[PDB]
């Protein structure tokens, strides 16, 4: 079957129903800081290509809707990285991608309302925004040294592809 | 000229309550399906489901309000309607072969059944031991009896049988009446006597009738034939051969006029004339898939609707083509202009 | 396809890959294969002592003592000259072919190889044509049996040259559909004039049971001289197989009628309910 | 034991219940009277006797007769017969189509066309039906 | 057995195995197609067969058989013409013939093939083997087999549709059959797409022939998606191959990479979704489920001769990723119980003769005496008429 | 004993046929009599398994163990008992008459003929299925003739049928023919003149 | 000239026997079988008939309650014919339960024969199933002289092209 996350820790924080978990990051937002060699994010980079070609993903935990969530964005930094003609221009549109508002849960154009709660008031409603945008930023970074040679056809392949056949837009 | 289709497959027999208000019929089934009328439609409301083998013969005690059915599971099974459902009390007929036909005596103490096992079950009901019982009329039937008609008296019984006979005989039981008055059919009337047998040797007899008075008995055969004998005239017979297919039923309209139907597919009058002791032509009473006649297969059932075998004013057809019409006299009379009844 | 084809595509095809592979370099694949052909000719195609640089083609036919006293082994060895070796025990000819060692145009000798059996069949009727144009009149006829009860005869005169095949019905019926086709060629001249003349018998043979029938094939010297001899063999040895291969096809194509007509009246039965 | 066909003495099986002048017919047919030949020529059928032969006698007399005719002679003759006529001629004529010789079934095909339309197909029923027919 | 061997034939859906009993391989492998005109004089004879028809200019293509079913028997009956008389070149009434067919053919359909075979070409015997039945046989070459045996499943994927049929004594268990979505074809359009979003220069009228070549080139089955894919993004070098091709109209040479497909393709036989939206279940599974459909007293020597046949099986470790993920799903159904059994032996067959297991099994029995006595004869055929032909004795394990 | 009760009876001979085995219970007076209580080895599933088999030759194969509810059902639906097998066989082999469309659980659609009398036709020819015997006709007359004269008559009259596998349409006419046959041959030694006397009904009843 | 009036007796005589109903069997407890072929009440046996048209070509009509039995002696002016017409005979009766009307095997001294019951009166239209005995007459006339030219025609083509390629 797919790959799921196996950060999910006995004490890891949630933000909704999505889990908070740490990333090794400089980017702002309410993130944990991460001492591990790995996070979500590179679970996410590494299980994508596999993943990608799924349609069915069971959510195990709460660590698997921040996955998701993450090899959603990875398709969006696709679409945008291809068209790009260095591994520097890359770099900008993957901060101009990381700030714009997507949708969240609970929004008209989130594509997974069934699965992610929404936040429950103001404040989850901001903190959500901050990590999700924390992610994106961190995501499109060290995704954009993969990607990039030139950005390698063998990445490119896969911006027809959609994860669950869902899409962040 | 009134049809109406309740299946594109057989109706293999038929019988409405006292109203008319609704009919039951076999669906070429081991089951009865019972319709009512609501306004200009039909309504199904009920399925008798108990013969274990196709339904050959259906009828219905108006008073009493009781269906009977036979079957060729060699069973037959009186129906009384219980509050809304109807419930079904199994009858042992003794007999080894399918039942063919039945019908209630107008009294309604008693019916007949018709099979093959070449006898005439006659069942009467114990209130003393609480089950239906029969005796069997045997000689000297030789072979499957194919339909029967009760006298007014409710003890002669006409019988049409494949050993090409017509016959009366007695049904007389005396746990449940009266010694019968006389007859011109013969004055001595004992369980089983035979009253009557036609002399032909051909032709197997699908349908016998007998008159409103009962003075007169007509059957139609196989090798489209059809006859009248009255006790009247000494129990003369007259005989008319018609140029077309077989009739499978017939039923009086009048004392002296007959109409029935079979393998032609449309239902056709039959005058008789008691001084001339002769039967006549009376012509196609159904006149204008790929055929011109309401009913698409044969016609194998005819009763009357209203004003008795005496004055009937309208009468009712189903046949193997699934369809049920409704005649009115009346009107066939005006849409005809030269047509002649009684 | 009308006429059979007279060469043997399990033997080219066998060979073929043989010499595409020894002619790439790569290490010969091991072969063992038995196969048939019309009138009870066995092949065999093997690597002999197991050698697989060495690829034998072996026929067996039950008849060839008869083909054999008609010139056959003189024959056979000026076509295929040193590929002709020892016959294999069990059969009758074997040509040999070294991988190692092939010539430079290959589908010369990969024709030839398909073409054994015609080529066992062929000095018979050499022969014969060869009687004719040396006006040689009164030898010994030719008597051929290609099956366990068919037979051939062959017999020249001052200016033709006569095929005599004695072939078999099996079915009591194939001998009318047979008569039919005969008939045919009976008359063909009133469709090629200069085409060979065919004659035909129902039970009793020519000048030179019920299921046996005698075609008469008339050659003249337009047909068996050295420039129409090899297409003319060509065909008259399949003669016999095209017959019966066109009565089984006739059977086939009435089948196909038969299907269409039932399948119709499967269409009207059906529409006559309601 | 069960080779024997133990039904055949069964006692509730069933069980079922001579001809033309040759000289008459021959003198109405010499005399030009076809129609009276007819007639004539089914007079008395052989409908109760156990003999094949007295019936094919009957029928040849009959087919005789029929035969003699003139194909525009047969409509006017049919005619003339009374319904149980047209019965009986139906059956001869069905007992003619047993015996083709001579384009004989030519003919009892006209004649049969004849008798049909006079008859209607209750005839053919009625021939069919009969327990002891010609 | 006489003089002659005889004749093997296995039509496919796909492609027609044919030859002479005896040898190891058929002697053609031929597109199951025919090319006609598109009927007065020889119109009917104007038709190709095999490759000869595929590509004719004027000549209409056709595929007698559907689902391993004949559709068309005009059309399959002159197809056999020419699988005799120029392809296999035997006079018809000298050999016995062995046909084979697909578990659901219809009684109807093998008279259909017997008043063909002997009312058109006379032949003197001929005998309709059950494909599922000549897989098992053929598998009997393999080592890991010990004892001959006719019980096992057989996982037939061609062309078409896979078949999971298990076997028990040499007859099917029909009612236990069951059919996966997935197979040849499916594998290749997959293998197609994935060369459409990303490698160029290839010819448009060859899209399915490159996908094909390279399914069949460079394609297999790995243990893990991400440990794979994560092996060719780490050495690229090694994993990454290259197929070149012919321009058949410029006539010269394309090359692409070949690179995920290789393993992606074989993949979705476990998982399905991969490709196709209205089938999810791995192959695996479907295996299992079929197995405990059948009687249990038979489950275990089903489980325990899982054997391969048809070209979709030939993927590298097919066999392997197979028996793999059924032996977990039958350990951790088994584990449950206990916390609410001997341990259930999973073995799944690979041999060499895979390719064309039917043919090869159907080559081995025609070889053998038995099978001319089993052989249902023109005498026979003739007196008692082609009925005879609706059961065909199964033969070659008991003796 | 139970049998004959519910039909108001004392004395006559029962035949049970169900799913494992066929008996023959003559009853006398209103007790059993186990001297002359014979047994047949044939019976229901031996029926049901022998329908898998002519399933076979037709080209159906049914696994024993699979599909053994699946024939049951049709073997109940389908098979009846031949009155006379040389007139059923006549039926099979020159018409169609006999042929009937059967639907599996699959959705597969099954003809069946000639194999629905074939079938239960090891109740009278036990040989069919590898059974020595008489055959339950047969034996059936054997229980009554190896019994009291006087009370011969009696059993003759008074034979009733219980048991699912007594339910085929046509048996009871099958074992009147049958006994008749032997009565005519093992007892009127050859004369048919006096078959006719010989008085012989068998009860069907509705129900059990 | 013969064949209108042949056919149209034949028609007649059918719409006269095919006159069915459903029958339970008084010979064997709850069977139904086609009369005409068990033959096991004598008084449910109509009169067997033939229509002739000539010494060759006949239809033999058996009815009864509930079944008819019509035999159909097909016309084979030579050889040829004789092998065509056997044939196709055959052929269809080899397909006999796609053709429910159809007898697996012929009444010895015909070519083709049908047994039509009850419930094919009952599902079908009677004048409909008369109308399909007389097609079917004509008709397999007609396809036995198409196959006959067959043979004929692709015996020529196939004796020219092996000739006129010496
Ligand atoms: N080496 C290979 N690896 C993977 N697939 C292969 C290989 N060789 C052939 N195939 C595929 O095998 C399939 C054909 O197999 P096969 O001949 O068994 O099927 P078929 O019998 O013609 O059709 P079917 O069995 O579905 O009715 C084709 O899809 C072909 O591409
Ligand atoms: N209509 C039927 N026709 C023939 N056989 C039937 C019919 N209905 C049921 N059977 C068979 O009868 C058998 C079951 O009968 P029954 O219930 O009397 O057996 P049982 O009493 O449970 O066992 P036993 O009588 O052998 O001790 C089964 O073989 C069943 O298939
Ligand atoms: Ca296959
Ligand atoms: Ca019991």
């Amino acid at each position: 079957p797919a790959y799921h996350s196996s950060l999910m820790d006995p004490d890891t924080k949630l933000i909704g129903n999505m889990a908070l978990l740490p990333i090794r990051s400089q980017f702002k937002g309410p993130a944990p800081r991460e001492t591990k060699d790995t996070d979500i994010v590179d679970e996410a980079i590494y299980y994508f290509k596999a993943n990608v070609f799924f349609k069915n993903y069971e959510i195990k935990n709460e660590a698997d809707r921040t996955l998701i969530y993450i090899t959603l964005y990875i398709s969006e930094c696709l679409k945008k990285l291809q068209k790009c003609n260095s591994k520097s221009q890359g770099e900008k549109e993957m901060y101009t991608l990381g700030i714009t508002n997507f949708p969240i849960p609970g929004e008209p154009g989130f594509p997974l309302n069934a699965i992610y709660a929404k936040p429950a008031n103001k404040q989850e409603d901001e903190v959500m925004r901050a990590y999700l945008q924390q992610l994106r930023q961190e995501t499109g970074l060290r995704l954009c040294e993969k990607v990039f040679d030139k950005p390698s056809k063998w990445w490119t392949c896969f911006v027809k592809r959609q994860f669950m056949n869902k899409s962040l837009s | 000229m009134a049809y109406h289709s309740f299946l594109v497959e057989p109706i293999s027999c038929h019988a409405w309550n006292k109203d008319r208000t609704q009919i039951a019929i076999c669906p070429n089934n081991h089951e009865v399906h019972i319709y009512e009328k609501s306004g200009n439609k039909w309504v199904q409301v009920h399925e008798l489901k108990e013969h274990n083998g196709q339904v050959t013969g259906v009828d219905w005690a108006p008073d009493s309000n009781r269906i009977v059915t036979c079957g060729t599971d060699r069973n037959a099974y009186v129906w009384t309607l219980k509050g809304r459902t109807w419930k079904p009390t199994l009858v042992i007929l003794r007999i080894n072969r399918a039942a063919r036909c039945v019908r209630w005596a107008p009294n309604e103490k008693k019916f007949a059944v018709g099979s093959g096992s070449r006898v005439i079950s006659i069942c009467y009901f114990e209130q003393e031991n609480d089950w239906w019982v029969c005796k069997h009329i045997k000689k000297p039937i030789r072979s499957t009896v194919l339909s029967l008609d009760w006298h007014p008296n409710s003890v002669l019984l006409a019988a049409g049988s494949c050993d090409f006979k017509c016959r009366i005989f007695s049904a007389y039981i005396k746990e449940v009446e009266e010694r019968p008055a006389p007859t011109p059919w013969g004055s001595k009337m004992p369980f089983g006597e035979l009253m009557f047998e036609s002399s032909s040797s051909c032709g197997w007899v699908h349908g016998v009738c007998f008159s409103a008075n009962g003075s007169r008995v007509a059957w139609v055969s196989h090798d489209s034939t059809v006859c009248l004998a009255d006790a009247d005239k000494k129990m003369a017979v007259a005989t008319l051969a018609s140029e077309t297919l077989p009739l499978l039923a017939v039923t009086f309209i009048t004392e002296s006029s007959l109409v029935a139907a079979g393998h032609d597919c449309f239902p056709v009058l039959f005058t008789y004339d008691s001084a001339a002791g002769k039967l006549s032509f009376g012509g196609r009473l159904d006149v204008p898939a790929g055929l011109d006649s309401l009913h698409k297969n044969s016609v194998s059932q005819i009763s009357v609707l209203s004003g008795g075998k005496a004055k009937c004013s309208q009468f009712c057809t189903t046949g193997m083509d699934g369809g049920m019409s409704i005649w009115d006299v009346r009107s066939l009379e005006s849409a005809l202009k030269d047509l002649k009844i009684v | 396809m009308i006429l059979l084809e007279v060469n043997n595509r399990i033997i080219e095809e066998t060979l073929a890959l043989k010499f595409e592979n020894a002619a790439a370099g790569n290490k010969p694949e091991a072969v063992e294969v038995t196969f048939a052909d019309f009138d009870g000719v066995l092949y065999h195609i093997s690597n002999p002592n197991g050698d697989k640089t060495k690829v034998m083609v072996s026929i067996s036919l039950k008849f060839y003592k008869e083909l054999q006293a008609h010139g056959a082994d003189e024959l056979l060895k000026r076509v295929y000259g040193s590929y002709l070796v020892n016959p294999e025990s069990g059969y009758n000819v074997s040509l040999l072919y070294d991988l190692e060692n092939l010539p430079a145009s290959k589908d010369s000798i990969v024709h030839q190889a398909g073409m054994l059996k015609r080529n066992c069949f062929a000095s018979v009727f050499e022969k014969y044509f060869q009687f004719q144009e040396e006006g040689k009149e009164g030898e010994n006829r030719a008597v051929i049996h290609y099956r366990d009860d068919e037979t051939m005869y062959v017999e020249s005169k001052k200016d033709r040259v006569t095929v005599v095949f004695s072939t078999v019905f099996k079915d009591d019926d194939d001998v009318v559909i047979g008569k039919v086709f005969m008939q045919e060629f009976k008359e063909g001249r009133r469709a090629s004039h200069t085409a060979p003349q065919v004659l035909f018998s129902h039970r009793e043979p020519p000048l030179e049971g019920d299921n046996i029938g005698y075609i008469t094939f008339v050659l003249f010297p337009r047909h068996t001289n050295a420039s129409a001899r090899d297409n003319t063999i060509n065909l008259i040895h399949t003669f016999r197989d095209y017959l019966h291969y066109h009565i089984k096809c006739s059977k086939a194509y009435i089948h196909t009628r038969m299907r269409a007509k039932t399948s119709d009246f499967l269409k009207v039965l059906n529409r006559a309910r309601p | 034991f069960r080779k024997v066909d133990v039904d055949e003495y069964d006692e509730n099986k069933f069980v079922d219940e001579a001809g033309p002048d040759e000289g008459e017919v021959d003198s109405c047919l010499r005399q030009g009277n076809m129609t009276a030949a007819l007639q004539a020529a089914l007079k008395n059928p052989p409908i109760n006797t156990k003999s094949q032969a007295v019936k094919d006698r009957a029928g040849s007399i009959v087919l005789k007769v029929l035969i003699s005719f003139k194909a525009n002679d047969i409509e006017k003759a049919v005619q003339s017969l009374d319904k149980n006529g047209v019965d009986l001629l139906m059956k001869y004529i069905y007992k003619g189509f047993e015996s083709p010789s001579d384009n004989s079934s030519a003919v009892l095909l006209q004649w049969h066309e004849k008798a049909l339309a006079a008859g209607g197909v209750g005839s053919i029923v009625r021939v069919l039906t009969a327990r002891k027919t010609v | 057995a006489g003089r002659l061997p005889a004749c093997v034939v296995d039509c496919g859906t796909g492609y027609t195995k044919l030859g002479y009993a005896g040898n190891t391989e058929p002697q053609f492998i031929i597109p199951s197609c025919i090319a006609i005109k598109e009927m007065k004089g020889v119109d009917d004879l104007d038709f190709f067969i095999g490759d000869e028809a595929i590509e004719k200019p004027t000549y209409a293509t056709k595929w007698p058989i559907r689902h391993g079913i004949v559709e068309d028997w005009d059309l399959m009956e002159r197809f056999m013409e020419q699988v005799i008389f120029k392809y296999l070149r035997a006079e018809p009434e000298d050999h016995y013939f062995l046909l084979t067919e697909p578990p659901l053919n219809t009684p109807e359909n093998r008279e259909y093939t017997a008043e063909i075979m002997f009312e058109s070409f006379n032949v003197p015997g001929l005998y309709i083997a059950v494909q599922a039945v000549l897989a098992l046989a053929a598998s009997w070459t393999s080592r890991q087999v010990g004892e001959r045996t006719l019980t096992g499943t057989v996982i037939d994927s061609g062309d078409g549709v896979t078949h999971v049929i298990p076997v028990a004594e040499g007859y099917v268990i029909g009612s236990c059959i069951k059919h996966i979505p997935i197979a040849g074809r499916d594998i290749t359009y997959f293998i197609q797409q994935l060369l459409r979003d990303r490698e160029v220069g290839i010819p448009p009228e060859q899209s399915l022939e490159t996908a094909k070549a390279v399914k069949e080139r460079y394609s297999y089955v790995c243990p893990d998606l991400v440990k794979e894919f994560n092996k060719y993004d780490t050495d690229g070098s090694k994993w990454i191959k290259q197929y070149t091709g012919i321009n058949a109209i410029s006539k010269k040479e394309f090359s692409i990479d070949v690179g995920y497909e290789r393993f992606l393709g074989p993949e979705i036989f476990f998982h399905p979704e991969f490709a196709n939206p209205d089938f999810t279940q791995p192959i695996s599974e479907v295996v299992d489920e079929v197995i405990q459909n059948c009687p249990i007293d038979v489950r275990r020597p089903l489980y325990k001769n899982i054997v391969l046949s048809g070209g979709s099986t030939m993927f590298r470790d097919f066999g392997r990723r197979l028996q793999r993920d059924l032996k977990r799903t039958v350990d951790a159904r088994l584990k449950l119980s206990e916390e609410l059994p001997k341990p259930i032996d999973v073995q799944v067959i690979t041999h060499h003769m895979q390719r064309y297991a039917v043919w090869f099994g159907g080559s081995m029995l025609a070889s053998t005496p038995e099978f001319y006595q089993v052989c249902h004869t023109k005498k026979d055929y003739e007196e008692i008429g082609p009925s005879i032909c609706r059961h065909n004795p199964v033969f070659g394990v008991m003796s | 004993v139970l049998t004959l009760y519910a039909q108001g009876l004392l004395t006559g001979v029962v035949v049970d046929s169900g799913d494992g085995v066929t008996h023959i219970c003559p009853v006398y007076e209103g007790f059993s009599l186990p001297h002359l209580t014979r047994r047949l080895d044939i019976a229901g599933r031996d029926i049901t398994r022998y329908l898998i088999k002519l399933l076979l030759l037709r080209g159906y194969a049914f696994n024993h163990s699979a599909d053994f509810e699946t024939v049951r059902m049709i073997k109940e639906k389908l098979c009846y008992v031949g009155y006379n097998i040389e007139q059923e066989q006549k039926l099979a082999l020159e018409t169609t008459v006999l042929v009937e469309s059967y639907t599996l659980p699959d959705g597969r659609i099954i003809k069946v003929g000639g194999e629905r009398f074939e079938a239960p036709e090891a109740l009278f020819q036990p040989h069919l299925i590898n059974v020595e015997g008489v055959g339950v006709a047969e034996l059936l007359f054997n229980t009554i003739q190896a019994a009291d004269i006087d009370t011969r008559s009696e059993f003759y009259k008074h034979i009733v049928l219980s048991g699912g596998s007594t339910m085929y349409p046509g048996l009871p006419s099958r074992l009147e023919r049958e006994l008749k046959q032997l009565y005519l041959e093992r007892v009127l030694k050859g004369d048919v003149e006096k078959l006719s006397k010989f008085k012989i009904r068998i009860e069907d009843p509705p129900r059990r | 000239a013969t064949l209108r009036p042949y056919l149209s007796a034949v028609r007649a005589t059918l719409q006269a026997a095919l006159c069915l109903e459903n029958f339970s069997s008084q010979v064997v407890e709850r069977h139904n079988k086609p009369e005409v072929e068990v033959r096991s009440s004598k008084e449910l046996l109509l009169q067997p008939v033939t229509i002739s048209r000539n010494e060759k070509e006949k239809v033999l009509i058996e009815g009864s309650i509930n079944s008819v039995r019509v035999s159909i002696a097909v016309k084979q002016a030579d050889e040829i014919e004789k092998i065509l017409c056997h044939k196709f005979m055959r052929f269809m009766m080899m397909r006999a339960e796609n053709f429910f009307i159809l007898r697996r095997k012929p009444v010895e001294g015909y070519d083709i024969s049908f047994l039509i019951t009850n419930f094919h009166t009952e599902q079908m239209y009677k004048h409909k199933l008369v109308d399909f005995v007389i097609h079917f007459m004509e008709e397999i006339d007609k396809e036995i002289s198409e196959m006959k030219l067959s043979v004929n025609a692709r015996a020529r083509i196939v004796a020219e092209e092996f000739l006129k390629n010496f």
